[PDB]
């Protein structure tokens, strides 16, 4: 029916998508999700939201996903949504990997999903995702990569970057304190605990409300691990000392 | 035909109001809770008939799924019928592909997508219904919660429908991680008789508790022995 | 196979052997294959076990249907039609040969004949199955017009028993319904009940 | 005659807390050896394999259908597959073509993930699990692998004597069959290690 | 029947094919060419029935080349390998079958030279050289006697020569020209074509 | 499957949902091209570099073919959708037709494609204007825009995109034959036409070229740079 | 309590409280057709008791009834519109037909109640079309839960009932069973069609002729569903 | 292949063998051909192993959906509709030979479904290969009204002729007895035929195998 139709997909008389602009704006209020690019590898650093005391934590990890062998990725906004499109990414890598018998690019996957988002955009009648993702992996084009999409289907790699909540603070500081080519892991963790202590106000980093996933070659093969609780507060210990130290 | 304009869109403040206001339905709805006991899980709601003509064996609330998983509400119970089949459907192709019982959190994560489907295809509304579900898979217990948006979490206790926020306040301070399953049945019930408003009889509850033996709803003459203590 | 059914003034009566082949083994020596269409109306299978089996569900499920909706009893005729309307369509994948007689206010005892390709006729009595063949002048030679229900029981059982003792495929005991506005009547003859013609000696 | 177009042979045996499964390495076009170095037998995980016989299409066919399945899988359960679910998963996959199915007879072999205990199997054509306490034979040369492993299993076998068993077998069965051969791979499972030989076999 | 082989040496692969369209009795075309450019550094050889070939063939070079514009950088030969053989064994149920036997060699930058064999049933194989048609049954032999991994690629068009002499001699099809082609890390060059 | 009319007339014939694309194809970044003697160019005023985003990952140049490219302006991802569908129709045509594609045949095809999406049911128009620039076999070097209402034009040197009328209006006035008299003389009126509406200039712009018979060249920074200071 | 947005009061979706006021409005149109029914169940035996208008003579009053008959053990009371009754009853109707051929057994009353509540809730849940303006009421005798009853909603919500009522009066006629309830039960056969009667009589104030409603039972001895005669209702209507 | 049902007094007992074929080569020794349909319901299988498998596995998936809808327990004719609809629907292309036999509400039954889809409700049936030896013995020694004790003798002695006068049936017996207070799954009830010792010893001693090329990869 015309009257009950809320037209999603069409232009505004600015030239602008409302629904892709709005669902933008759910993004900036979901947890923060932190990506850093070194020459070890690659970490993802979240913000946890679900920190009540009665909720039991037995999955692999809250917002981080394992895409493939070499890949990873985090999601902020609709947690529903969200699952909808992890699922995607994976039948889509391994349909990559049944085809030509190698691992899908992390490039390549980047933009198969953000096909499928910018359809929502352009027909179908439907609301578009509001999630946004971050991507990490490896492969032998590019070695260690760092990718970034957003609802409207726009993606771009980045050496470090943030989404939602505090994103243009984080954003700000990277800028700042990151040294394009320098980086290790090892410093990599230091400033993603230092960016996320500033970017999560009212918070003190008590190390449930963080999640860090590291990527790394080891002989060959492609290593995605998620730091345990005691490796997560030895890294907030060194950072409170580094901050006492500097007075 | 049927409209193909999904029904759910974003706000100007980046909200899905229809999920919002699907929310509230649940909120409305009859209190339910959920424990996870050291060696079991227990599920309990409070069925209430409107008059004494009401047959109460007639229609239940805690229906299990499978051998081994359960099922409880809050919200809408033509939609919950609606999930509870659905859900009885995607255990047993889970059994026919794999010739072993799905997983707890498996069926959470399968009938969550379906409520996420319904919050995003054409001409439907959401699902006015939040599932509390139950299992014991690998010699462990589980609960989980599924929202109308499509959302679940994993929960040691929690409580749903009508006086859900006071509910849980009540758990948290009565909930220990070591915990027995007659202890934990005996904290849900209380948790129930917190907001209750009125005289509890087995009649007016349902009970239901998973273990390694499997999942069963307690009788009504159970209930009474657990009033009665 | 021996169906057979015959009319009289007032109802139908329906017969047929209980014997079921796999070539020369016999799975079931006690099948029945007369079988309830509805309260008043029968079919006598012959052919194919499970094409029959499949017609006569689909039929049953179909004549039900129809009786509720018309707050009436099914007319004999209808349920040959839905019969006729299944063999015909699907005459290259079935091998079914029914009779339906049964009994209605309308029109009373009423015997149809559905062979082999989906022909619907009305007849005084019919035969089919494997060993009719052996009994038509038989049957033409010993039918009256205006017999009793105890005449035809007795007709009906003498032709199956001949078709039984001559056809290696039919065989076992011999079912007999007899259908009327009281009622149905269902009886089985066995051993020494069955009729006996003696057999020559040179 | 399809099946020993391609020929091959897998066998799988079963030890105290180990397994071992052997492959010809034969590939050949009925009676035109093309190459020596031919894999059957495919890693579904740490302790798990799954060795195929048969059309040699469909034996590539197979194993990368199965990963891509079992991948999806593991990602979604977050766990490592047990050895029976992936014998179900496998029969699932064949019966989907019961009418035009695979001409392939895989052969599972592995250890629990989670109490590390001996596991074989087979399956037919069409996908009909068979589970045995023994060993499991499946290619060309079937009929001449019942006969050597019937006469020399024995219970309760350590790595060692299990390798000298199975591969015995695998030896003296190929070397009765002409399409099938040129080669053995044994591997054998244990607890800790994967042990990856090749044997010195005729190759005529 | 049309003639493939491929010889493959420690950083070179080296294809060779006739050069004969015959359509019954009668050599229609002379100067055939049965290689397919996939790449840069790929090389397909396509024989098999008539039209199945080409329509494979050119169907895999547009695919493969559509990914290197795409991506905007080539297909391994592996992948490409493997790429090939998907859409072979998905077409081979079909209604519309290939009945095409293909060669694959190619150089890469990381693993080196890759010689694939592949039949019409879609069975991928890596071997050192391979041969497909008649001629293979007559060549192969030749191959396993003199062939060593280590061959360099002046010896190699001598092992080359050698098994295309044989085909002269002692096959019964006439197969006067042969087209040569070697990939190296330079890409794929054309020599000379081996007449008789 | 939505079938809803979203492209319609209006009153005095303006169909509105195709001016709001061209509304974003303005909102979008600057994009220019002129087509040389014997170089066609392509010149793009980049957003801004943000000292921490790969620019592999966000050029606005691609390479349609090997004898053909273009740039866009407007959504972005609209522009990776009628990229990856032109590559596609032109290894089609490749296959087909044994020679490769005209720049005014792959023109025409994404032409047809964005009028085909104003005049459809349930979709809306593409929210982008491409300039596609390439060398056709008899070696004449091509120039083509393409607008969102499906329009395309051949033009010798163009601008589209923020500050399309102000480029443009530069580009008439200094456009001759001199000025295209030589390949670098070629690059450096981009340029100085791009220096007219992006304000820091030189770092602020991508650069690509395409000579007969040869791929795409992207211009170094330091390339670009020495051109930057030659115009200076 | 009572605020709206977007379009909630013209298409089932959720208002910001959630309460599906298109719902709630075809629960409203049960009462549009003036009628009320009453059914009771007793220790053997299950009646249901439903007015019966005739607005004129024209009228052949032997088609205008409310009591259908959906298998030979189960019957119906329909209440609200009749065109939308009657196509729901042509739905049960097919339901336990095919049930039947599925499974091989008559369908208990329970699950074709459940089925035509799943069939109602599919149309609260999508907005194309508008939920059923009418209530089904259902009685059979289950073999081994003796004698059931069962009410279907527009709203997909189903329920067993010792005794139940719907249409104008189902207010009142709930609060008269629950009395008559909370008594013993013993309530034969002659009770439950007692009690049934004079419920609808005490609601309504009026003292029935015996062409003025329509009764149907089912009971154990019979359980074949039955529409008792005039005859057999002036019996009955003598007797109290 | 010789599986057989009879009704006894109290409930059913359904028997079968263990051996399954690939041509003429016994390929599985053990094999449970006494598939579970639901609590009170079991079906023995007989024809092509993959299709019985798929059969009970099914219709034992769509009963217990059923059930569960339902409360109640399933009914064997349920069971037997469902088979033969499915089996019906495929011309016979699904070769499963089934014997269904469960006790319900109304008292024992006992059907026999074959592949084309005509299903049989009779007091005792057989199916397999070794069908007519097993009839053979329940023609001459069945009676109505059996005690538990005598139905099983009577299952196991049918199962023993097929066993030892077909060349596809072997190996152990299997029974299943279903009551309406009682089900008893006696897998090996019976071990006829057993392996000969083994009379001399041919154990490979370590090194009696050639070795080209070893690889060990440790396992964390
Ligand atoms: C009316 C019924 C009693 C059916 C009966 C008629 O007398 N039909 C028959 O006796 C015919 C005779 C045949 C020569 C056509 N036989 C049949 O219909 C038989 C009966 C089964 C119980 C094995 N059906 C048949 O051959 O197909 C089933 C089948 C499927 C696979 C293997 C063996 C048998
Ligand atoms: C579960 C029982 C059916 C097991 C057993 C009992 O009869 N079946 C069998 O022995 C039959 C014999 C056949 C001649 C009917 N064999 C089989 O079903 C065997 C599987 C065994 C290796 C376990 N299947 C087999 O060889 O597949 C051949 C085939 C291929 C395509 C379609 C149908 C059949």
């Amino acid at each position: 029916s015309r009257r009950y139709d809320s037209r999603t997909t069409i232009f505004s008389p600015e030239g602008r998508l409302y629904q892709v602009e709005y669902a933008m704006e759910a993004i900036g209020h979901a947890g923060t999700c932190l990506g850093i690019l070194a020459n070890d590898g690659v970490l993802l650093a979240a913000e946890r939201r679900n920190i009540h005391k009665l909720l039991d934590e037995v999955f692999f990890s809250e917002k981080i996903y394992k895409l493939n062998e070499d890949m990873a990725c985090s999601v902020a906004g609709i947690t529903s949504d969200a699952n909808v499109l992890t699922n995607e990414l994976r039948l889509i890598a391994q349909r990559y990997l049944l085809q030509y018998q190698e691992p899908i690019p992390c490039e390549q996957l980047v933009t198969a999903l953000c096909d499928i988002k910018q359809a929502y955009t352009q027909f179908g009648g439907k609301r578009p995702f509001g999630v946004s993702l971050l991507y990490i992996g490896w492969d032998k084009h590019y070695g260690f990569q760092l990718y970034q999409s957003d609802p409207s289907g726009n993606y771009g790699g980045w050496k470090a970057t943030c989404i939602g909540n505090n994103s243009a603070a984080a954003v700000s500081m990277l800028k700042q304190d990151y040294k394009e080519g320098e980086m290790t892991l090892k410093s990599a963790l230091a400033l993603a605990i230092k960016v996320l202590n500033k970017t999560m106000d009212v918070s003190k980093l008590s190390a449930e409300k963080v999640e860090i996933a590291t990527l790394t070659r080891e002989n060959g093969k492609t290593v995605i691990r998620v730091l345990k609780q005691k490796e997560v507060e030895q890294l907030i210990k060194k950072h409170e000392e580094e901050e006492a130290k500097a007075e | 035909r049927g409209y193909s304009f999904s029904l759910t869109t974003f706000s100007p403040s980046g909200k899905l109001v229809q999920i919002e206001y699907a929310l509230a339905a649940v909120a409305g709805g009859a209190p339910s809770v959920g424990i996870k006991a050291a060696n079991g899980v227990v599920l309990a709601t409070e069925k209430k008939q409107k008059s004494i003509l009401y047959d109460e064996r007639s229609v239940h609330k805690v229906e299990p799924i499978t051998k081994h998983i359960g099922l409880v509400y809050s919200g809408m119970g033509p939609d919950y019928r609606v999930l509870v089949h659905r859900a009885r459907k995607l255990a047993q192709q889970y059994y026919l592909v794999y010739q072993e019982p799905i997983p707890t959190a498996q069926l959470v994560q399968r009938v969550a997508s379906v409520m996420q489907e319904y919050t995003q295809s054409g001409g439907v509304r959401p699902f006015g219904v939040s599932l509390l579900i139950c299992g014991w898979n690998e010699g462990r217990p589980y609960l989980f919660q599924s929202d109308p948006s499509g959302a679940y979490f994993a929960w040691k206790a929690t409580a749903m429908g009508k006086n859900y926020v006071n509910g849980k306040t009540f758990l948290e301070k009565r909930y220990n991680e070591d915990l027995e399953l007659e202890d934990a049945i005996h904290t849900a019930i209380l948790t129930l008789k917190e907001s209750f408003e009125g005289q509890m009889t087995e009649d007016n509850i349902e009970v239901g508790i998973c273990n390694e033996a499997g999942f069963r709803r307690l009788t009504p003459t159970e209930v009474k022995d657990y009033l009665a203590a | 196979t021996t169906i057979m059914a015959v009319q009289f003034d007032g109802g139908v009566v329906l017969g047929a052997d209980s014997r079921t082949t796999t070539g020369s083994y016999i799975a079931n020596r006690v099948t029945d294959k007369l079988t309830p269409i509805h309260d008043r109306i029968f079919c006598c299978r012959s052919g194919s076990a499970a094409d029959t089996q499949a017609v006569a569900d689909a039929v049953t499920y179909q004549l039900g249907f129809h009786s509720i909706e018309l707050n009436e009893p099914p007319l004999v005729h209808t349920a040959a039609s839905l019969f006729k309307e299944m063999c015909y369509r699907y005459r290259e994948d079935l091998m079914a040969g029914i009779i339906i007689a049964g009994w209605d206010p309308q029109e009373g005892g009423q015997v149809y004949s559905v062979p082999m390709g989906g022909m619907m006729v009305r007849q005084s009595f019919a035969i089919g199955g494997s060993g009719s063949s052996y009994i038509y002048g038989y049957v033409d030679a010993t039918y009256r017009e205006g017999m009793t229900k105890e005449e035809c029981l007795q007709f009906t059982a003498n032709a199956l028993a001949l078709a039984m003792e001559r056809d290696g495929s039919s065989g076992g005991v011999i079912r007999l319904a007899a259908i009327a506005e009281s009622g149905v009547e269902r009886q089985v003859l066995l051993g020494d009940q069955i009729p006996k013609f003696a057999v020559a000696t040179l | 005659s399809i099946m020993s177009y391609n020929g091959g042979a897998v066998m799988a045996m079963k030890g105290k807390n180990c397994v071992a499964i052997a492959a010809d390495r034969r590939f050949g076009i009925q009676a035109q050896m093309v190459t020596t170095d031919f894999q059957k037998i495919f890693p579904m995980g740490d302790r798990l394999y799954i060795g195929l016989a048969g059309l040699a299409t469909d034996v590539q066919t197979v194993a990368q259908r199965l990963k891509f399945r079992l991948n999806l899988y593991e990602l979604k359960e977050g766990r490592q597959i047990k050895p029976y679910t992936l014998m179900s998963m496998v029969a699932n996959l064949l019966y989907e073509k019961r009418f035009g199915p695979y001409y392939t007879e895989p052969v599972i072999a592995g250890l629990d993930p989670k109490t590390f205990k001996p596991f074989i199997c087979s399956l037919d054509l069409i996908g009909c699990p068979m589970v045995t306490d023994d060993f499991v034979v499946s290619g060309t040369c079937a009929e001449q692998m019942y006969g050597m492993c019937e006469s020399l299993w024995e219970p309760n076998m350590d790595p060692d004597h299990l390798f000298e068993t199975i591969s015995q077998a695998m030896l003296n069965a190929v070397d009765r069959d002409a399409v099938s051969g040129m080669g053995v791979i044994v591997h054998i499972i244990e607890k800790d290690k994967i042990t990856t030989r090749t044997l010195k076999a005729r190759m005529d | 029947m049309e003639y493939l082989i491929g010889i493959q040496g420690p950083d070179y692969v080296l294809v060779a094919s006739d050069r004969v369209a015959a359509s019954n009795i009668v050599q229609m075309k002379d100067d055939h060419d049965k290689m397919f450019k996939m790449s840069e550094k790929i090389l397909l050889l396509c024989v098999g029935e008539a039209g199945d070939t080409v329509q494979f063939a050119e169907y895999i070079q547009k695919n493969v080349q559509l990914y290197k514009m795409r991506n905007g950088y080539e297909l391994s030969p592996t992948a490409a390998a493997n790429f090939t053989r998907r859409n072979l064994a998905d077409c081979l149920r079909s209604r519309t079958p290939y009945h095409v036997n293909l060669l694959l060699a190619g150089y890469d930058e990381h693993e080196g030279p890759a010689l694939y064999y592949m039949d019409y049933l879609a069975a991928l194989a890596k071997a050192p050289f391979a041969a497909h048609g008649y001629g293979a049954f007559l060549t192969l032999s030749i191959l396993d006697r003199y062939y060593t991994p280590t061959i360099s690629r002046e010896r190699a068009v001598e092992l080359l020569r050698k098994c295309l002499e044989e085909l002269q001699k002692r096959f019964i099809l006439n197969l006067p020209t042969f087209s040569v082609r070697i990939i190296d890390k330079n890409g794929i060059h054309d020599l000379d074509n081996i007449s008789f | 499957s939505y079938d809803r009319a979203i492209t319609v007339f209006s009153p005095d014939g303006h169909l509105f949902q195709v001016e709001y694309a061209q509304e974003a194809v303005k909102k979008g970044s600057t994009a220019v091209g002129v087509r040389g003697r014997d170089i066609v160019v392509l010149g793009v005023e980049k957003k801004s570099v943000a000292k921490l985003q790969d620019e592999r990952t966000v050029r606005k140049i691609c390479a349609l073919d090997d004898n053909v490219c273009m740039a866009f302006a407007g959504l972005t991802a609209d522009a990776r959708i009628v990229i990856n569908r032109a590559r596609v129709e032109c290894q089609s045509h490749r296959l087909t037709v044994e020679d490769p594609v005209t720049v005014e045949y792959i023109t025409r095809y994404i032409a047809s494609l964005k009028q085909r999406y104003t005049q459809s049911n349930g979709r809306r128009p593409f929210g982008i204007s491409a300039l596609i620039v390439g060398f056709d076999f008899d070696g004449t070097p091509r120039l083509y825009q393409t607008d969102p209402s499906g329009t395309y034009h051949a033009w010798k040197a163009n601008a589209i995109g923020r500050g399309a009328k102000s480029v443009r209006e530069f580009l008439e006035k200094n456009y001759t034959d001199e000025a295209i008299e030589t390949d670098d003389l070629t690059i450096k009126l981009v340029i100085k036409a791009l220096l007219e509406v992006v304000q820091s200039g030189g770092k602020n712009i991508e650069l690509a070229v395409m000579r007969r018979d040869q791929s795409l060249k992207i211009l170094n920074p330091e390339e670009i740079e020495k051109y930057v200071a030659e115009i200076e | 309590r009572g605020s709206s947005a977007g379009f909630d009061r013209h298409i089932t979706i959720f208002s910001p409280e959630g309460r599906l006021y298109q719902v709630e409005y075809a629960f409203k149109a049960i009462n549009q057709g003036g009628l009320t029914s009453v059914a009771v169940r007793g220790k053997d035996c299950a009646v249901i008791v439903t007015q019966k208008k005739v607005p004129d003579k024209l009228l052949d009053s032997s088609t205008v009834t409310h009591l259908f008959k959906i298998t030979e053990n189960i019957g119906c009371v329909m209440t609200g519109m009749t065109a939308d009754s009657r196509s729901q009853v042509q739905r049960a109707r097919y339901e336990a037909a095919n049930w039947k051929y599925k499974y091989g057994y008559e369908i208990p009353v329970d699950m074709l109640c459940k089925r035509i509540a799943d069939i109602s809730q599919v149309y609260t849940q999508n907005a194309e079309m508008r939920p059923l303006g009418c209530c089904m009421i259902l009685i059979g005798i289950d073999e081994e839960q003796g004698p059931q009853v069962y009410k279907c909603d527009p709203a997909g919500y189903y329920c067993g009932f010792k005794a139940t009522a719907a249409g104008v009066k189902q207010t009142e006629s709930t609060s008269f069973l629950e009395k008559k309830v909370k008594k013993k039960f013993d309530w034969t056969f002659e009770q439950t069609v007692e009690t049934a009667i004079t419920c609808l009589s005490t609601v309504l104030s009026i003292d029935f002729k015996p062409s003025e409603i329509e009764v149907g039972v089912v009971t154990v001895e019979n359980p074949k569903f039955r529409i008792l005669t005039e005859a057999e209702i002036d019996a009955h209507l003598v007797a109290l | 292949t010789t599986i057989a049902g009879v009704v006894y007094k109290d409930g059913i007992v359904l028997g079968a063998d263990t051996r399954a074929t690939e041509g003429m080569v016994v390929a599985d020794k053990n094999c449970s051909k006494i598939h579970f349909i639901s609590p009170n319901i079991y079906c023995c299988g007989a024809g092509t192993a993959a299709d019985t498998d798929m059969t009970t596995q099914l219709i034992s998936s769509n009963l217990e959906l059923h059930s569960l809808s339902t409360g109640r327990l399933p009914r064997v004719v349920t069971a037997n509709r469902m088979l033969k609809q499915m089996l019906f629907r495929y011309q016979g292309y699904i070769g499963a030979a089934l014997v269904l036999g469960g006790v319900d509400v109304t008292g024992p039954h006992l059907y026999s479904i074959y592949p084309h889809g005509s299903t049989d409700k009779l007091p005792y049936v057989t199916m397999g290969s070794g069908s007519l030896a097993a009839m053979a013995v329940f023609e001459d020694k069945f009676r109505p009204d059996m005690e538990e004790e005598e139905a099983k003798n009577l299952v196991s002695e049918a199962i023993a002729a097929g066993i030892f006068n077909d060349l596809g049936s072997g190996s152990n017996i299997d029974l299943c007895v279903i009551s309406k207070n009682k089900l008893d799954f006696l897998r090996p009830y019976t071990v006829p035929n057993k392996k000969g010792t083994r009379l001399g010893r041919y154990r490979c001693e370590k090194g009696t195998t050639a070795v080209l090329t070893e690889k060990i990869t440790p396992l964390e």
